[PDB]
DNA sequence: GTGCCGAGGCCGCTCAATTGGTCGTAGACAGCTCTAGCACCGCTTAAACGCACGTACGCGCTGTCCCCCGCGTTTTAACCGCCAAGGGGATTACTCCCTAGTCTCCAGGCACGTGTCAGATATATACA
DNA sequence: TGTATATATCTGACACGTGCCTGGAGACTAGGGAGTAATCCCCTTGGCGGTTAAAACGCGGGGGACAGCGCGTACGTGCGTTTAAGCGGTGCTAGAGCTGTCTACGACCAATTGAGCGGCCTCGGCAC
């Protein structure tokens, strides 16, 4: 019914930060930070097709925006971290 | 109801930004320009509560109508 | 018998409110204020128990906000008492007026 | 054999495959090429979040994250505080003091 | 090929100002306005059927969007000219 | 035969506002008739209420065509369609304020 | 001679300024400015010619209203000739980083 | 094209400010304004970069400047089409 | 008043507006279940209003540097129009192989109930 | 006298692990997005050398900035004590949310015929 990430975000910390934990109301900010985030990647890569007259939407239109979005520094480390996993998914 | 935030609630608030001395006349002020700020809150609020034909504002309406004027808020599903 | 300089204990605050969490302004009277505003434009209008504590989170964090800039007028200004004419001339340059 | 396992994330590839054809738009078609680059951004934003809050924890003798640490850490970097332009309920503003009311 | 709005801007302006005229220049002002408004107000209907689980865009989501996005007093007069060919259309 | 706006009497296109929208919002969506009436409205009020205060301007300055100063005047001048219009008019320059 | 009060002269072209829609800035000086900062992005890029026009307009446009609100600045703090120190003040409450 | 940051003269940014409101202008601030333009100039150019590489083109178009200026918060118009 | 190139009005070509017909599945609105909103009972004790009196910020007046305006000779390099060569944007025809859409299989995800330790109270001493 | 540091306590609420149901994953076939070459000819970048707007160095002297002495009224700090915030709760019934049924009114599909895009030409608005 409740369709949120309070199960993926516990598992992040856990292996970062294993003597770490959260409370009820440190659940809802990371909960709306993540939704936040997606909402400004799915409504800047839905306006590169149409911009650019296209319709399918791959992996190049998520790394358009997230060198948009990001200015700079941050944006660098995303790129490397976000092809190692398509690389992985489809070499398998 | 514009006499609900009284003398010392606005010193408070001052003191957290790094106002040290407060005037007389700040009391005056801040009512006037708060007043404005809520009212282009809670008047959103209102019609996005009439569309789903409600007469009660729920938690979710205050999340959807600070988003568009540029203050967001978080801890409160959204 | 003992009376502290006009600037200690004023000074003292600072440092304590900065690191509490909790709301400044009260849940009554603001609750009073936001039942008649909203009077206005629906009449019989009700409002839930979470949705009192989100315009109080944003009613708070919009007046500390505007607070930081409003201080950094009046010393720019030489000066350290906040004045009246210091939040219009803030809020012209961010877009309120 | 989940596609979040196969690609080294945590993070649902079904569930943002899911949720990106149900936005926009009609004509448009979200293969499953870009839920696997999709789930790598949410997840490196999330770590480096808990990242930063998780090291200030360890000053004050706690164990749960509280409100409080999560906005020292967003607002006090110079990198994450033009990213994330909100406001944390329940954590105050940066304790700042100026020279000029010492 | 060019869809614009070169051939409506015009005709508005000829039943207030018929003494008046337009150029090139003062076109591309009026064509971008009529472009960033419709823009945002298929945008601010969009999130008004996700957010109350609904899928169909009737007259009661334009309506709702004008009041949110005008600061009042304009949005007023908008309700009573919307309406009228509203109805108009259907009642002939 | 008969246009959708001439039955509805405004001159903004009915058929091309909704054929556009189906393609912007949403995916598994659907556009209603009334829809595209209303919003044809909207964008023609808007239209004629900036054409109406630059109209009114530009006959002061013994000119026939609606030059780009004109427009800037005519919406920064107005306090309601300042915040409503918050773009730039390239070649319009700002309010003469001394 | 018939020199004039050193404050005459500069109120002159406010009014003259103020009412003309023409560029303030060159063309060819911005010009290779623009490439400079673009060549570090990527190697060998273009510019259309309505490109470049784009970007003049909206650097005009911007360091004309941040003149506005630093010269405010000036007069809160009983002054008149504007100060470094007072674009900054006015970058802050924007949002403007560094 | 090596050293092009003093293309803004000085009677070019006292231009900018006569239409503003600005009386006299100090010496230092032909000095800060150019450290400010370009902050702001960084910002709209490399987001035309990514809008162009996207299309697997080469000429930073029209259209690009347009997008680019929209996400920052100042929309320019007439060079729409 | 004197000269030049953009705006208003025509004809022609062909994308996509408008009609009629058939039928999937959104949403109007029928009644029922039971969360959590509004109004009012009263004790305890945080915090708001009223007001004493020095203390120290804002105020205005007016020196005297050393800020950069205003006007003019000499100077660097912009705007103007026209030349020739080839980068890389435009729409134009073909098939590989991306990813929309249908049933069936069986595990991730998430509502409710369950132990016991994170961190909140407010008593201690020892300092900033 | 004012904030930290210290050991002790108290019971709300975080983490753990099942019961069970959507909604993730996998094999398959149908059909249109856009792969990446193959085309013509748009309008970028670089070349020369005239004219004449406006950039740069230097002059003299007005009126700006902001150091510092000191008048006099707004607001800091704190004793006394007004009157409403917040706590423990109990009763009534608005209107949020979940699950039914079957009519209101868009999508899809396929031949008509008029809306409106592209390219021409003659002024007649407004630039020197």
């Amino acid at each position: 019914r409740k369709e949120s990430y309070a199960i993926y975000v516990y598992k992040v910390l856990k292996q970062v930060h294993p003597d770490t934990g959260i409370s009820s109301k440190a659940m809802s900010i990371m909960n709306s930070f993540v939704n936040d985030v997606f909402e400004r990647i799915a409504g800047e890569a839905s306006r590169l097709a149409h911009y650019n007259k296209r319709s399918t939407i791959t992996s190049r239109e998520i790394q358009t925006a997230v060198r948009l979005l990001l200015p700079g520094e941050l944006a660098k480390h995303a790129v490397s971290e976000g092809t190692k996993a398509v690389t992985k998914y489809t070499s398998a | 109801n514009i006499q609900g935030i009284t003398k010392p609630a606005i010193r408070r608030l001052a003191r957290r930004g790094g106002v040290k001395r407060i005037s007389g006349l700040i009391y005056e002020e801040t009512r006037g320009v708060l007043k404005v700020f809520l009212e282009n809150v809670i008047r959103d609020a209102v019609t996005y509560t009439e569309h789903a034909k409600r007469k009660t504002v729920t938690a979710m309406d205050v999340v959807y109508a600070l988003k568009r004027q540029g203050r967001t808020l978080y801890g409160f599903g959204g | 018998p003992h009376r502290y300089r006009p600037g200690t204990v004023a000074l003292r605050e600072i440092r304590r409110y900065q690191k509490s969490t909790e709301l400044l302004i009260r849940k009554l009277p603001f609750q009073r204020l936001v039942r008649e505003i909203a009077q206005d434009f629906k009449t019989d209008l009700r409002f839930q128990s979470a949705a009192i504590g989100a315009l109080q989170e944003a009613s708070e964090a919009y007046l500390v906000g505007l607070f930081e800039d409003t201080n950094l007028c009046a010393i720019h200004a030489k000066r350290v008492t906040i004045m009246p004419k210091d939040i219009q001339l803030a809020r012209r340059i961010r877009g309120e007026r | 054999v989940s596609r979040s396992q196969r690609a080294g994330l945590q993070f649902p590839v079904g569930r943002i495959h899911r949720h990106l054809k149900s936005r926009t738009t009609s004509h448009g078609r979200v293969g499953a090429t870009a839920a696997v680059y999709s789930a790598a951004i949410l997840e490196y934003l999330t770590a480096e979040v808990l990242e930063l809050a998780g090291n200030a924890s360890k000053d004050l003798k706690v164990k749960r994250i509280t409100p409080r640490h999560l906005q020292l850490a967003i607002r006090g970097d110079e990198e994450l505080d033009s990213l994330i332009k909100a406001t944390i309920a329940g954590g105050g503003v940066i304790p700042h003091i100026h020279k000029s009311l010492i």
